[PDB]
């Protein structure tokens, strides 16, 4: 089973906050 | 109230490195927790939430996998400033831990996922938050359900930490903060909720893993 089909979505580009 | 430095180094760090799960109760206090609750209820009331989505959408409805409705918050939107304070407080803890959480180098995070299970038996099937290396190393969740009785209303987060002889059952209690490793060490599920259940999640990124994940995305892998 592809566990990515169950994993919660996050945006992959454009939306990361830097600490 | 413990300062961030002591809470991070004397509690969060050793708990994460030994168990991979760490609960901090009464994180912000009742006044702030209630104000966060009001901000979340206003997002809900004004129709901002939409069905939670999955990393890879295939033939089945997202609703077969997760029954929550969500919105993403940066923390500077009008009406969301107390959620922003929560996020800043989570960030301060991570900064004070940084360098001592496993071998991770934490440079950043997602926006906050404000999520609601609207009762009705909704939950989230067994899953891993980051199974394939998308950068996420720490899941941070803040719960804001005043008067939750999990024996009646359900909604327990059950985690199955790798290598342990017991599971971890986390009630979604008001003003509770939770950290856990996002990878395959911590498969988990949200058991059916029979009342409206709110929580705010951020995921923190490991720099090197997140850079690799972005490369894969940008090159179409
Ligand atoms: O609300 C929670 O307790 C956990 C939710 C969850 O597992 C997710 O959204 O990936
Ligand atoms: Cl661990
Ligand atoms: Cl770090
Ligand atoms: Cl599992
Ligand atoms: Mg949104
Ligand atoms: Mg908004
Ligand atoms: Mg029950
Ligand atoms: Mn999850």
């Amino acid at each position: 089973l592809d566990l990515e089909t169950l994993a919660p979505y996050i945006p992959m580009d454009g939306e990361d906050f830097q600490l | 109230p413990l300062p961030a430095l002591k809470l991070a180094l004397e509690y969060i760090v050793p708990c994460m490195n030994k168990h991979g799960i760490c609960v901090v109760d009464d994180f912000l206090g009742k006044e702030t927790g209630q104000q966060i609750g009001d901000e979340v209820r206003a997002l809900h009331d004004t129709g901002k939430f939409t069905d939670g989505q999955l990393v890879s959408q295939k033939s089945d409805s997202s609703k077969d996998i997760r029954g929550d409705k969500i919105t993403w918050i940066e923390g500077k939107e009008p009406g969301c400033e107390t959620i922003g304070l929560l996020m800043s407080s989570m960030d301060d803890l991570i900064r004070h831990c940084n360098g001592k959480l496993g071998s991770y180098k934490i440079n950043g995070r997602t926006k906050a996922m404000v999520a609601c299970y609207p009762g009705n038996g909704t939950g989230y099937v067994r899953h891993v938050d980051n199974p394939n290396g998308d950068g996420r190393c720490v899941t941070c969740i803040y719960y804001l359900n005043k008067d939750w009785d999990a024996k009646v209303s359900g909604g327990i987060l059950r985690i199955f930490p790798e290598g342990k002889a017991q599971f971890a059952d986390i009630e979604p209690k008001f003003d509770r903060l939770l950290f856990f490793w996002s990878d395959r060490r911590n498969p988990h599920e949200v058991q059916p909720a029979y009342a409206t259940r709110y929580a705010i999640t951020v995921w923190y990124f490991d720099a090197d893993e997140r850079a690799r994940a972005k490369v894969k995305y940008l090159t179409g892998e």
